């Protein structure tokens, strides 16, 4: 039975640079649609068979740009929102590249057309110079500023106005404005000559002077589209509510359906890696992709999945091929306009959520049992920046973990270990203000109350000073039989690094002064003394030592007590070898455009970053710092004030340096305090 | 040439490559391509001996094109080329580094006159002087 | 109460929903309960193809 075909589902994306207006766009879509969210349309003037929207509203800031590649990787088209006044910001630009990764065919949303500065066509021209992009104009603004009244249709030729009234429900055609009407054959011309180009036949009929109907118009630049050719470019404003409805109707005309988008490419589960498609058809295999975690609160786990073959129902055990894992399936809902029809037959196309899933994450194929596949994989970006998080209690301590690790589940770029040696919990996101949301919900949905401070820098211990002739002598000759333990060693520094161990043992006993035995034992004692250095109790490390001169009793001699006399040897003489505090220095490499370089560096210098050199690159200048740990914490949110949001650091452990005197110092002070 | 707004003299090498990173310096607050530069000098490279860094600009014209501007190996590393010490700079006056004959500049300054532009050749050599002592030289027949 | 892990190699970061067994170790005094490494925290435990239902690993490959 013909139903609904699967050739009127839109699949789309809404993105925009933060603070663009896309939400209120997709909540103008509800209203006049009558409600990820599902959606129905029939076109502004019902011209239209009723068509499936499935939108999903992807994040506008860049430290959840994690979301929208998710989005943009399951999603057929996209809705680029830009701002009139704004135009292309360093942000659109992101999410153009990740868009592009993706091969998304997607059209434009010029917003904001009732703010002051708006200009249509000076962001077409953006669209182009920046984004290098080939825009096409579907529509002219009619006015600007508070003058912004409507759109003129380039395809129909005729002005769109809507009713002010019932909040732009109903629209008029009406005859373009007399000082647009020049503007419009232009661009309209633009636009005929734009479709031409789709192919040979349509190209010489333009040439032959023969007028392209409407059908012949959208066709051409519906392929354009699909074939990521051309950006269609639509405006409009809401408030007074404009464009949104038109742009909906350039949806439905120019995005694909699932049955337009190319096979979803994956590998059969043979060890063989043997690549494998999968097509937009209910009577394929099922196959489908978990993209979102949400925890509920009500419910416990939504996984959202979007199903790419086959059909699944409310209670299936299908196989989650990823993780090797038969996952029965829980209850499944659908956004079915304004009420959320629980659905027991999730065909191809449907984006619907799953309740009660264990063992699926971010990024898994769930796929039918007796025809395993493993759809292409999410690469996740490296957490480019690290704080420490400590609980107030007890309580909060097995909380804070159980809060950390559903956050970490829902969202796979947020981190979470714990320091080996300082023992705290370091959480790590995409941004600081990723990391903000992530502690807010950890404070409030889970409400674990945690103190927030730095990521401890890892200090260590070393001597700058050979010491010779250090004697060690435990002569415990009471409590029923002695103890007789006496070493004679010589301390000096290594070069830091030069030996993997970090420490160097010389034995240069000779005449059997010590037996041979209780050697082992003496280099043992170094070495427990070596975990916990006399100065402020951090790890030893660089340092050689040569045992050359002792003594043993016949009777009272134990290896313990050799040990003893090792232990006493060490720490008098690492307190003359002049000790000193280390510290790491980490290797930082900063992304930047040329004209943001200078503040980027001018901050660096004040959290004492050693500029090494740059590598000017095409975005603009790859300069590079040896900079310390202490100092790279909080670095992400000021670099994005620095540089406008346009710049992107990484950081790497670079080697165990000596920290500046007054820098170890104040630490050694604190610590014996 | 043009205007001293895409003025760099730069480019110590060719076979270093990239006059990007230190090895190359500047490409800051201008903006040009790097990999477009050294192709026309390999056209021209083997023609200049090594351990001799020449100085050429950057000059972009208003529609994109850059090439160099070729002026000669110049006073201070001929002078670490056809004497045989390298630069040591700081010292003229504090322990012997190298006296130059008054003919061994006027050779190659016939090759320097097309590297200095005052006027002339012998008019030059007085400037091989300078950058010498610098270095930390001296100069006596 | 005290726990003891059992295997030699565990997979424990402090705040992981494990699960007791009774049995006394009789070597620590006051450690009275073993752990199951094959359930909800401790998985399949390294190189073992023998007795594999102690310390909970599924049967090999092969
Ligand atoms: N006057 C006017 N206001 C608009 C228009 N479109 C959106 N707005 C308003 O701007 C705001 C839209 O949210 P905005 O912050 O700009 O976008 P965003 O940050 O990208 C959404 P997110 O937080 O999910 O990333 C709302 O206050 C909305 O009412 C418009 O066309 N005209």
């Amino acid at each position: 039975a013909r139903t609904t075909p699967i050739a009127r589902y839109r699949n789309i994306g809404i993105s925009a640079h933060i603070d663009a207006g896309k939400t209120t766009t997709t909540e103008r879509i509800l209203f006049y649609t009558g409600v990820a969210t599902t959606a129905f349309w029939s076109g502004m003037a019902k011209q239209y068979e009723p068509h499936r929207i499935n939108i999903i509203d992807t994040p506008g800031h860049v430290d959840f740009t994690i979301e929208v590649e998710r989005s943009m990787r399951v999603l057929d088209g996209a809705v680029m929102v830009y701002c009139a006044v704004g135009g292309v910001q360093p942000q659109s630009e992101t999410v153009w590249r990740q868009a592009n990764k993706y091969k998304v065919p997607r059209i434009a949303f010029v917003n904001k057309m009732d703010r002051m500065g708006a200009n249509f066509l000076k962001v077409v021209n953006q669209i182009k110079t920046r984004l290098g992009a080939n825009p096409v104009p579907l529509q002219l603004a009619i006015g600007a500023e508070e003058h912004f009244t409507g759109v003129v249709d380039l395809v129909k030729m005729k002005a769109i106005n809507w009713n002010d009234a019932d909040q732009g429900v109903t629209f008029e055609y009406e005859d373009i404005p007399a000082d647009m009407v020049e503007l419009a054959n232009e661009w309209h011309q633009n636009l005929i000559e734009s479709a031409a180009e789709a192919s040979e036949e349509l190209m010489e009929k333009y040439l032959g002077g023969e007028e392209l109907t409407e059908a012949e118009i959208k066709g051409a630049l519906r392929q354009r589209v699909l074939n990521n050719e051309i950006i269609l470019v639509t405006c409009g404003s809401a408030f007074k509510n404009k464009g949104v409805q038109a742009m909906l109707d350039a949806v439905i005309d120019y995005l694909p359906s699932p049955v337009d988008v190319p096979a979803i490419n994956g590998i059969l589960d043979d060890g063989k890696d043997t690549p494998a498609e999968r097509h937009a058809s209910d009577d394929e295999p099922f196959s489908a992709l978990a993209f979102k975690i949400a925890t509920d609160p009500f419910v416990g786990n939504l996984t959202f999945f979007r199903v790419y073959s086959g059909v699944v129902n409310s209670g299936d055990t299908v196989l989650n091929s990823v993780k090797a894992a038969r996952e029965r399936f829980g209850r499944i809902v659908q956004m079915h306009a304004n009420k959320r029809e629980e659905i027991k037959e999730v065909r191809a196309g449907d984006i619907a959520a799953a309740i009660g899933l264990k063992d699926v994450t971010t990024g898994d194929t769930l796929c039918d049992p007796d025809a395993p596949i493993i759809l292409e994989r999410m690469e996740f970006p490296e957490p480019v920046i690290s704080i420490a998080v400590e609980p107030k209690t007890k309580a909060d301590q097995e909380k804070m973990g159980l809060a950390l690790g559903r956050l970490a589940k829902e969202d796979p770029s947020f981190r979470v270990w714990t320091d080996e040696e300082s023992n705290q919990t370091i959480i790590a996101g995409m941004g600081e203000l990723h990391l903000d949301i992530i502690v807010d919900r950890m404070k409030r949905e889970f409400n674990v109350e945690a103190n927030v401070g730095k990521p401890q820098v890892a200090y260590r211990e070393t001597i700058r000073q050979k010491v010779t002739d250090v004697e060690g002598k435990h002569a415990k000759q009471s409590g029923g039989r002695g103890q007789y333990g006496h070493v004679v060693i010589d301390m000096y520094p290594l070069e830091p690094g030069s030996n993997p161990k970090g420490y160097e043992f010389i034995n240069d006993i000779k005449g059997g002064v010590i037996p041979g035995e209780y050697i082992p034992a003496v280099d043992k004692g170094i070495q427990e003394q070596l975990k916990a250095g006399p100065l402020a109790g951090y790890p030893v490390v660089d340092m050689g030592i040569r045992l050359h001169f002792g003594s043993y009793h016949d009777v009272d001699s134990s290896e313990l007590a050799f040990k003893l006399a090792a232990s006493i040897a060490f720490k008098e003489g690492f307190k003359k070898a002049k000790p000193v505090l280390l510290e790491p220095i980490m290797k930082v490499e900063v992304e930047t455009p040329e004209e943001n370089t200078g503040d980027v560096i001018g901050d660096l210098s004040r959290r004492r970053g050693m500029l090494k050199g740059q590598e000017s690159e095409v975005t603009g200048v790859k300069i590079h710092a040896e900079v310390p740990l202490s100092e790279m914490f909080g670095y992400a949110t000021q670099l994005r004030s620095l540089t406008k949001g346009r710049a992107s650091y990484t950081m790497e452990f670079l080697k165990y340096d000596e920290a500046p005197s007054n820098v170890a110092q104040a630490v050694i002070e604190a610590r014996g305090k | 040439a043009k205007k001293v707004q895409a003025y760099v003299k730069l480019q110590v090498a060719a076979g270093m490559a990239n006059p990007s990173p230190p090895v190359g310096p500047a490409l800051g607050q201008q903006g040009v391509n790097i990999m477009e530069f050294c192709k026309a000098f390999n056209a021209k490279t083997d023609s200049i001996e090594k351990g001799l860094p020449i100085p050429v600009v950057i000059t972009v014209y208003a529609d994109r094109s850059f090439t160099f501007v070729t002026k000669t190996p110049p006073a201070a590393v001929l002078l670490k080329k056809a004497a045989g010490i390298k630069s040591g700079s700081g010292k003229p006056n504090k322990d012997k580094v190298g006296k130059i004959s008054r003919a061994q500049l006027q050779e190659i300054a016939q090759t320097k006159a097309a590297d200095m532009t005052g006027a002339d050749i012998e008019a030059m050599t007085r400037s091989i002087e300078g950058t010498a002592r610098s270095m930390g030289l001296v100069v006596e027949d | 109460v005290t726990s003891y892990i059992g295997g030699e190699g565990h997979n424990l970061q402090e705040h992981s929903v494990i699960l007791i067994r009774g049995g006394r170790v009789k070597d620590l005094p006051g450690v009275r309960y073993h752990t199951v490494r094959g359930a909800l925290d401790c998985s399949g435990v390294k190189d073992r193809k023998q007795a594999r239902s102690k310390y909970g690993v599924k049967r090999p490959k092969a």
